[PDB]
RNA sequence: AUCGAGAGGA
């Protein structure tokens, strides 16, 4: 029930080309979970904080 | 008298701890199978609810009674359900016994073993009796009314052994230990530095003579002297689970001998 | 599962009597393999479960937020003076035959979870079913006893094999297989084929 | 680069030499420098050695080159199964690749190349061009729920009236 | 939710013990080592069956009808 | 659901017999014993007192499947011993050193207090 | 692609499966349930209409029993409703669908199935619980674990089906894999870890022990064998009993490194027929190695032989370890007090190194490397300098481990781990990257915002200098999840890649496979290759060993090949032949062996201008050295008796052999010379050791044994050539397809990324490159 | 929290002191003085702080350690040291990086991280007493697990988690050993 | 049928437990016979082994079916010895000239011995024993 | 039973 509801949905992307959306990034540090991700199919794009 | 040796070192109603001397490894083992899991009890094992308007489920319920832990002193003269030839049961092969409790007070009412109460006939026989060892004076908490919360349950106790279900264990735990110095060397001890350093010296060391570093490997020697501690539940007491292990044991031993006869 | 992604099935249930023992009488409620330890590096599962004994029998509630002065040092510390040997080890004696196992054991409380998906919601079997209506074809989901799809990854086997009949036999006698009729003069299923 | 080279006594001794490594490819012009052994300049573009050295060099590099990915992370393939993809990929006379563009291509029969990615495209063509379909691959026979030529069905059996 | 009757583990009734372990706790100010060990409660099997007992019920009478 | 109930470990089925009793083809003079409803608590214990006895060659035992409830014991005797003597003697052993046992310890506890 | 190249089938189940070690290799425990689900129609014959009634008296709800009998008409009876389901009198023709028994063969896979091996027959065992059991050495083929996978399975339901079930997916058919020319499953977990332990010298088991692992092997002779020990306690040793498991005339030599045949450490293996002689038995021995005991009992005693080899090698070593036990504490990844205090001055050393080369390129007096940046030559440098760091950490951290040390053991066993496991658990986890570079700075001139701007230092870019066993910090933590997340990124993106990989490999070579004249074609009988492989052989057959005529000195390849009669010091002792006194001289044999030595020597130009490496080991038809040790151990021969051969029926015998080897049989020029070409190198091998000073001084043949080994050649060969029918196409596809899915991950292009590039063919690659010598 | 060099005394100083904590656990014990996160925060004491103002200022991880001035015990890790001047503010708790479920693994620091995810995805799947109202709801599924058990390893934010009063898990006793082979 | 092999008077020179507990790779030199040299396995849990020992080695082929345990005692057992092992022979290797070594397995405890007056004793035989005294 | 979407499992 908790982490349901603190999660948090990326779609994704365009025309240019790159930049790695799924990886976890520095700026994350507090505010997004390292550790708490779906595998798979929308891996590192679905986030819970 | 001629074979195996006792001596038992301290003694209660719920714990025995004996020296088992001049025996075999595999006797000293089956003697533990055999208490752990083969010596017949009594305990609750058709419950029929009639009303049940508590927060636990029924079927908890019937598996909390299950567990509850019954009076087995005469259980020899008490048949198997599945060999006597009544329908179902009887008096004969079951104790039947009826639960019956209701919210009185603001204080939630509470159940306890204590309130379980024989119906079946007995004929003298010291069995179906509920244990308690609470110094309160009733023991295992069943399960727990609020204002107007009520229970009523038909409970039919069989005779079983503990290998058709783990309720029917009058066993408990079973201390076990041989060679407290490894003389026999069976054990090749993990170390950092220091094996005897390192793990520690059993209560059983000062009933055997440590191995003395000068002396060689000792390879005719076997296990012999055997450390116990057999405890129990309470359905049977302590002196007659040894016993009755042995008693079991020897039964079984016989009717493969008496079966061979037969063939 | 334990709590450090290291998940597993039941493969045998033995009883307490066929089950290995210490020498206090305890037996184990669960034993996992050695091999699910050095590959997948979850050393942590390791360290709860010293700790978790310690908790057990000091009466104590185990410390385990992650970054603190808690060292798996001072828990054996803590373990040797509650008498079982620091690093989680105890001689215990095989159940069956009641001789000493050569080596000792790491035994101790892990802290262990039940997951949904159990055998008896899985398993199902198909022998002739409800079909589709257009297809002709076997029903997704054991849910309404389905049948399984022989995709072509599985039809890449038989191949492979060089099993022909096999591959016809699943894909013409169990599942689709139909009987048209058809003209020698054009190629079509045209044909009112008035049998009878 | 170490180097294998036979000793005049007859041995294998380790010959130490000094090769060169680029960035950036153009062969038509690089082995043409004098100065360089232009019998054993190597480029690991297969499709460069196509260009300037003919097909079957470019066969051999092909397979030197997947040889070389896998070989590298360890695991072993036996070179029969190398050679039967590289051998495919080059009989047609060029470097035929294996996605939509390359193989799905070659005259096959419609039904075939239809179980494969350009699905209606594939058949509306074979519906103009009048296409005639062989019924010699497994994929034709799969759809039509018959025996393949394949091991079992590679042959007939028949009875035969004594003996 | 209830006290196990008899630990999982060992065998040993331990659905009798709940009452009085809440009592050493409360009332006489003792820690749960001592409590657990005047309880008889001597090996950790059967010592993680109470100490790490949570007791829902009492919530759960908390609901009305 | 596919569990078998629990009384299969103890109560015998339809037309099985509690011994079965068969020649061993592969070794002169030797017998393979198939115990139904049985396991270690029983082999092991035969098995270590066909040991003892100096006129037996080889004696082993099995669970051939932690599943079921049975067990196989094979017997090797010499030349002039039948083995399924030397059973019925390994057998009777056992019950003397139990009934000794239980003597003992009936006169050991009756001399403790508490 | 969805109703047609794959439907929805009927026959077919779905279980979780688990492990089971009392199982036989080619065996599947089908639960009950199932079996009583699933059916198989067999007509009502003589032969099994007794045993069948009784089946339709048993009904649906009874094991051993069925469900419908289908009549002449082809009425159906429904055998748990009906009227007369207790009554029915079966005539012969009808039909009767019965619950799956004992012994049938199923097809069963594991999903997904990119491999002829993701498929085997298995004969039924039914059993009671709700999993599907399995082999605990069948696992690696179908990639299955335990911690939860689900398996499928398929039923025959015609008599012919079964049998092209049983002969040809059937499991021990599948053990030898034609993919990598080895087998493919082996021993595993407990039982490798284990035989490592029965096997060590100090492994000695008594009488009472012993005698239960005899009786467990279902394959004993009865027949106990003698003590290695008899002195005061009669001892067996591990590598006794477990010899017990190896069959008869099953011959394995080796040799590890430190091995002398005296063994100081125990190295390498040699198997003289049945008995174990030296070696303690690991992975590779009894593994799915090249060269090993799995890959000899195949070929030699047969697939059925080898598969109730599996069995035997359990039985016994599951049962020991029953006894002896085995563990894994946190005490095993603990590490000496010296050793922590120097694991961390190493740590430290590289520190103040990579601090150094620091402060020296801020200085600008920093020499850039030819063709790199100033700042790429200082991160190559600063990465190198910290890998060192953690494997000189770790490879300390292993001298320490202690031989009772339970992680080291199966790292020795080779059951699981490996060190860089060590290195990790026990020393540090070392850096951490992501794409390829070390933790970027994500922030301004930071990676994070508790660091200053502009910090190159080690601990800042996410080198971790800590252990597991000592706990990471709040900065390390977060940096290791950075790289860690990396790595399920691809095992989510590459897997879905790589399967995409196999479909284009699959659909492409598809119809590729050899006809009835070692032609190797497609659909449209368009030729890929002329004869297959280039060789005509099955892949299966084919094992590496080595060609002698390469390697070695010009004058050590003459005192090993030469004969000459006509020199006293080089002819052939009178000791040798039997005719030896009357042969030295001579004018007209002479002739034959400068006709022999004449061809050895075109052989060994031939072979050193193919393999210009000069590599001598490679993959060929028929095992002879492993025949050579067949034909010297069957027919007893003594090492001092002279041969009984002359060096007429040697030489001329060796050229009849390689006259019938037969690879294509047509009697034309041009077959012809394509028959001679297919064998070419094979016969390099058959003349280098059926030499005339070989088989004489090396390896004493007598002339019964020596036509005997002739005969096995011949034989041996026949049987390895590829039958027509088998599709190649699929065959390769899976065989380049699955290993591709294995890879999970100096500036070329490797890997996955890189195979992606070559198979289509991509005209704007990534990292081209010549080499120009 | 907020560092500012608000310091007669010395040096550069967390703004909170003992005192504040004192007040914060004198409202937590009465469950008059009434102390509450709102009151940190408009004293000037805690400060809400967004990625990109996460640019300009320097964090410090722990209060105690890596601000107070200017032997080694060989079990405890390796920890960098200072070597930061001018730290703005500084960390609540390191261990609050982590969401819900990763939480309740116990030294997650000490086990490798892809690990670290696993477990967060089976604690969703994990079973037991998910409301103290499930007899009363009707959902489609519920599993309740007959004896929860709070677990002996704990993690402290499992306080605010509820976890310990709701626990999805018993405490086996587990041994790690080749036993039959199963 | 059954009779002695070969007979010597060895001397100990070196003893080392090369990692393990209860085995011992033990080198002996021989006395009178100055080309005669002497490496073998020897388990020093049963039959301890120092340094500097004189120890009397015999080799036999007798005193095929199963083993038979107790009731040797009754039986005539040629064995006045301590130490007693079985083996297998494996090479027979040449060192130069007129100067021979045998080498022997006794279930992976090995043995290899050197000298010259053994051509026509020690032959490629499945049999052979092993006896050390005193 | 048909479509579309989401969550998980290996
Ligand atoms: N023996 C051996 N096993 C390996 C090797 N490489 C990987 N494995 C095993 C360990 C892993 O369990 C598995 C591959 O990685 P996984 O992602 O499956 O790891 P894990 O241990 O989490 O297993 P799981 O994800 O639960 O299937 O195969 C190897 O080189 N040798
Ligand atoms: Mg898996
Ligand atoms: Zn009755
Ligand atoms: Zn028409
Ligand atoms: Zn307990």
């Amino acid at each position: 029930t908790l982490s349901h509801l603190r999660r948090t949905n990326t779609p994704i992307g365009r025309d240019g080309k790159l930049a790695k959306p799924r990886q976890l990034h520095n700026t994350h540090w507090g505010l997004v979970c390292p550790a708490e991700t779906p595998e798979g199919q929308a891996c590192g794009l679905v986030k819970n904080l | 008298e001629e074979g195996p040796q006792v001596k038992i070192r301290e003694a209660s109603k719920d714990n025995v701890d004996f020296i088992l001397s001049n025996v075999d490894l595999a006797m000293a083992n089956s003697l533990r199978r055999v208490m752990i899991a083969e010596i017949p009890t009594l305990a609750i094992d058709s419950v029929e609810v009639e009303t049940n308007t508590t927060v636990l489920a029924d079927e908890f319920i019937a598996h909390r009674l299950g567990l509850i832990p019954l009076q087995s002193m005469d259980i020899e003269q008490l048949e198997y359900s599945r060999d006597c030839f009544c329908e179902d049961h009887c008096d004969k092969c079951s104790v039947v016994l009826t639960l019956q409790a209701f919210g009185e007070s603001e204080s939630t009412t509470n159940v306890y073993s204590k309130d379980l109460v024989i119906v079946s006939n007995l004929m003298g026989r010291n069995i179906g009796h509920p244990i308690i060892q609470d110094k309160e004076g009733n023991g295992v908490l069943i399960c727990k009314l609020r204002k107007g919360q009520e229970l009523k349950l038909t409970c039919v106790a069989k005779k079983g052994i503990a290998k058709e279900h783990a309720k029917w264990g009058p066993a408990a735990a079973i201390e076990f230990e041989y060679d407290p110095w490894n003389k026999l060397k069976h054990t090749d001890y993990w170390y950092e530095q220091d094996s005897a350093k390192e793990w520690p010296q059993s209560k059983n060391c000062e009933y055997e003579d440590p191995p003395n570093e000068g002396d060689p490997f000792d390879y005719k020697a076997q296990a012999d002297t055997f450390y116990m501690n057999v405890e129990s539940v309470g359905s049977i007491p302590v002196d007659q689970v040894v016993v009755r292990g042995i008693d079991t044991l020897q039964k079984k031993v016989a009717s493969i001998l008496l079966a061979l006869t037969q063939m | 599962a334990s709590r450090h992604g290291q998940k597993g099935t039941i493969g045998i249930t033995y009883r307490r009597e066929d089950m290995p023992f210490t020498a206090e009488g305890i037996v184990p409620d669960l034993i996992i393999n050695p091999h699910a330890i050095p590959s997948r590096m979850t050393v942590a599962h390791l360290i709860e479960c010293l700790l978790s004994k310690v908790a057990a029998l000091s009466g104590n509630e185990g410390d385990a937020s992650p970054f603190t002065d808690i060292t798996v040092e001072g828990i054996s510390k803590l373990l040797r003076e509650h008498g079982y040997q620091s690093r989680g080890f105890e001689v215990m004696y095989n159940g069956h035959t009641g001789k000493k196992l050569m080596a000792q054991i790491f035994f101790g409380p892990t802290y262990y979870q039940r997951l949904r998906h159990m055998v008896d919601d899985k398993i199902h079997a198909r022998a002739r079913g409800p079909m589709q209506v257009l297809t002709r074809q076997p029903v997704e989901g054991r849910s309404r006893d389905g049948g399984l799809r022989f995709g072509e990854m599985e039809r890449d086997c038989m191949i492979a094999h060089g099993a022909a009949s096999f591959l016809k036999e699943r894909l013409m006698e169990a599942s689709d297989a139909f009987r048209v009729h058809i003209c020698g003069i054009c190629g079509l299923m045209t044909v009112i084929a008035k049998l009878n | 680069y170490d180097r294998k080279v036979p000793s005049p006594t007859g041995e294998y001794v380790k010959e130490p030499e000094w090769v060169l490594e680029t960035d950036g490819v153009n062969l038509s012009e690089v082995m043409t420098v004098p100065g360089i052994d232009p019998t054993r300049i190597y480029t690991n573009s297969f499709i460069d050695i196509m260009e300037v050295l003919g097909i079957e060099a470019g066969r051999a590099a092909l397979y030197k080159e997947v040889y070389n990915v896998i070989a590298s992370d360890g695991s072993y393939v036996n070179y029969r199964h190398m050679a039967l993809l590289v051998d495919v990929m080059t009989t047609q006379g060029g470097l035929t690749s294996v996605t939509r563009h390359g193989f799905n291509r070659s005259n096959t029969g419609a039904l075939m190349r239809c179980s494969f990615e350009e699905t209606v495209e594939i058949l509306f063509e074979a519906g103009a061009s009048a296409e005639l379909d062989d019924c010699r691959g497994v994929s034709e026979n799969v759809i039509l729920g018959q025996m393949a030529p394949i091991g079992t069905g590679a042959f007939d059996v028949m009875i035969d009236e004594e003996s | 939710m209830i006290v196990p009757v008899r630990c999982f583990s060992c065998g040993k009734v331990v659905g009798d013990k709940w009452e009085s372990y809440l009592n050493l706790l409360q009332e006489d100010e003792l820690d749960e080592g001592t409590a657990l060990s005047r309880l008889g409660l001597k090996r950790y099997c059967c010592r993680r069956m109470i100490l790490t007992h949570v007791d829902l019920i009492e919530k759960f009478l908390r609901y009305n009808p | 659901m596919n569990a078998p109930d629990r009384f299969e470990l103890f109560l015998l089925g339809e037309g099985e017999s509690k011994l079965k009793i068969d020649p061993d083809t592969k070794a002169p003079n030797a017998v393979v014993i198939t115990f139904e409803k049985e396991d270690h608590t029983l082999g092991n214990l035969i098995r270590a007192e066909l040991l003892n006895d100096r006129k037996v060659l080889f004696a082993a035992y099995k669970v051939e499947h932690p599943f079921f409830a049975r067990f196989k014991l094979r017997i090797q005797t010499t030349e002039g011993y039948d083995p399924k003597d030397a059973l019925k003697n390994a057998c009777n052993s056992i019950i003397n050193k139990l009934g000794a046992l239980k003597t003992n310890f009936e006169t050991e506890w009756n001399l403790q207090t508490l | 692609r969805g109703n047609l190249m794959g439907k929805r089938v009927d026959f077919s189940a779905r279980t979780v499966i688990s492990g089971d070690p009392n199982l036989e290799l080619d065996q599947v425990g089908v639960p009950k349930s199932i079996a009583k689900t699933l059916t198989y129609p067999e007509v009502v014959t003589p032969y099994n209409i007794d045993r069948l009634t009784q089946l339709v008296r048993n009904g649906p709800n009874e094991h051993p029993g069925a469900k419908y009998v289908i009549r002449d008409s082809g009425d159906r009876i429904d055998l748990r409703y009906s009227k007369r389901a207790g009554d029915i009198q079966l005539q012969y023709g009808w039909k009767v669908e019965r619950h799956i028994m004992d012994n049938d063969p199923v097809l069963f896979n594991r999903q997904p199935s990119l491999h002829k091996m993701s498929m085997m027959a298995h004969r039924v065992k039914v059993i009671p619980y709700s999993t599907f059991r399995l082999n605990l050495s069948v696992t690696s083929p179908y990639n299955a674990d335990f911690d939860g996978d689900e398996m499928n399975l398929h039923v025959p339901q015609s008599e012919e089906t079964r049998a092209e079930l049983s002969q040809l997916c059937a499991v021990p058919l599948q053990i030898v894999s034609p993919q990598s020319n080895k087998p493919c499953m082996g021993i595993v977990q407990d039982t490798l870890c284990g035989i490592r332990k029965l096997t060590l010298r100090d492994t000695f088991i008594e009488l009472d022990q012993v005698l239960n692992m005899l009786y467990w092997v279902p394959d004993w002779d009865g027949v106990i064998p003698t003590p290695a020990i008899i002195k005061p306690k009669p001892l067996w040793s591990g590598k006794q009993i477990l010899s017990v498991a190896i069959p008869n005339g099953i011959h394995l030599q080796r040799f590890d490194e430190g091995t002398t045949l005296l063994s100081p450490k125990d190295n390498g293996m040699l198997i003289i027929d049945g008995q174990i002689i030296f070696g303690v038995v690991e992975k590779k021995t009894v593994g799915s190695s090249n060269g090993g005991l799995i890959h000899v009992v195949t070929r030699e005693k047969g697939p059925q032989v080898c598969a109730k080899l599996f069995g035997n090698i359990q039985k016994v070593v599951n049962f020991w370890l029953l006894h002896n036990g085995f563990s894994t504490g946190i005490g095993d990844t603990i590490a000496d007090g010296p050793t922590m205090r120097e694991i961390t001055e190493t740590i430290a050393e590289a520190k103040k190194k990579v601090l150094d080369v620091t402060k020296e390129a801020q200085a600008n007096l920093l020499t850039a490397k030819h063709g790199m940046t100033l700042r790429e030559s200082f991160e190559d440098n600063v990465v190198r300098f910290l890998n060192e760091a953690r494997d000189k950490a770790g490879r300390l951290a292993e001298v320490n481990l202690k031989d009772l040390n339970n992680v080291k053991q199966m790292v020795m066993a080779g059951s699981k781990g490996s060190f860089i496991n060590i290195a990790q658990m026990s020393a540090c986890v070392g850096q951490q990257s992501v794409e390829g570079k070390r933790i970027a700075f994500g922030f301004v001139d930071r990676t994070l915002p508790h660091f200053s701007k502009d910090d190159y230092s080690p601990e800042s870019k996410g080198f971790v200098e800590n252990s597991y066993l000592r706990g990471l910090t709040p900065q390390e933590f977060f940096f290791h999840a950075m790289g860690g997340r990396e790595g399920l990124i691809d095992t989510a993106v590459k897997t879905a890649e790589t399967g995409y990989i196999q479909r284009r490999l699959v659909k492409a070579l598809e119809d590729i496979m050899v006809h009835y004249d070692n032609t190797t074609r497609n659909s449209l009988g368009n030729v890929i290759q002329f004869i297959y492989g280039e060789d005509g052989m099955d892949a299966a057959h084919i094992e590496k060993q080595s060609l002698d005529t390469i390697g070695g000195s010009d004058a050590a390849f003459e005192k090993r090949y030469r004969v000459d009669l006509l020199n006293t010091d080089h002819t052939l002792d009178p000791s040798l032949l039997e005719s030896g006194s009357e042969i030295l001289g001579d004018l007209k044999l002479q002739v034959l062996l400068d006709e022999e030595y004449k061809q050895l020597v075109k052989d060994r130009k031939f072979l050193r201008e193919v393999f210009v490496d000069g590599e001598a080991n490679w993959p060929l038809p028929v095992n002879i050295r492993r025949i050579i040790q067949n034909a010297q151990q069957t027919f007893h021969i003594d090492h001092t008796k002279p041969s009984d051969l002359t060096i007429k029926d040697i030489v001329l015998g060796v050229k009849d052999l390689q006259e019938n080897l037969l690879v294509l049989r047509g009697k034309n020029e041009i077959i012809q010379n394509a028959q001679r070409d297919a064998v070419t190198l094979f016969c390099c091998l058959l003349r280098s050791r059926l030499a005339t000073r070989r088989v004489l001084q090396e390896y004493r043949l007598t002339k019964q044994a020596f036509d005997w080994v002739l005969s096995n050649i011949e034989a041996q060969f026949l049987r390895s050539v590829v039958h027509p029918g088998e599709m190649v196409g699929v065959l390769a596809a899976q065989s380049i397809g699955e290993p591709a899915t294995q890879m999970t991950l100096k500036k070329v292009t490797s890997g996955v990324p890189r195979l992606k590039e070559i198979l289509n063919v991509a005209k704007n690659m990534k990292t081209p490159s010549l080499t120009v010598y | 929290f907020i560092v500012e060099d608000d310091e007669s005394l010395g040096h550069k100083e967390l703004k909170v002191r003992k005192g504040h904590i004192a007040k914060l656990m004198a409202t937590e014990y009465q469950d008059v003085e009434e102390y509450t996160w709102s009151s940190l925060l408009n004293e000037g004491l805690v400060e809400y702080i967004d990625a990109e103002e996460e640019e300009s200022i320097l964090i410090a991880m722990q209060p105690e350690d890596l601000e107070p001035a200017e032997d080694v015990d060989p079990a405890k890790r390796i920890r960098v040291s200072h070597h930061a001047t001018t730290f703005t503010h500084c960390e609540i708790h390191p261990s609050m990086i982590l969401g819900v479920a990763a939480s309740i693994i116990p030294f997650p620091d000490h086990n490798q991280s892809p690990r670290n995810t696993y477990q967060s995805a089976m604690g969703k799947q994990a079973m037991g007493v998910f409301l103290t109202n499930y007899n009363v709801r009707m959902d489609t599924m519920a599993n309740i697990l007959y004896y929860p058990q709070k677990p002996l390893g704990t993690t402290r934010a499992m306080e605010y988690l509820k976890f310990r009063e709701l626990p999805a898990g018993q405490n086996a006793i587990v041994a790690i050993a080749c036993y039959s082979g199963y | 049928m059954s009779n002695t092999l070969f007979d010597d008077i060895f001397q100990v020179s070196e003893v080392d437990p090369g990692r393990y507990n209860k085995v011992c790779r033990i080198e002996a030199a021989s006395t009178t016979q100055d080309q005669c040299k002497l490496t073998l396995d020897i388990n020093v849990e049963l039959f301890p082994v120092a340094a500097q020992d004189s120890l009397t080695v015999t080799i036999a082929s007798s005193l095929t079916r199963s083993w038979r345990p107790p009731q040797a005692g009754d039986r005539s057992l040629a064995d006045d010895y301590d130490y007693v092992m079985y083996g297998t022979a494996y090479k027979f290797e040449e060192v130069s000239k007129d100067l021979i070594a045998v080498y022997y397995s006794f279930g992976g405890l090995l043995m290899r011995l050197e000298g010259n007056y053994r051509n026509l004793n020690n032959l490629k035989q499945e049999n052979a024993y092993l006896l050390i005294r005193r």
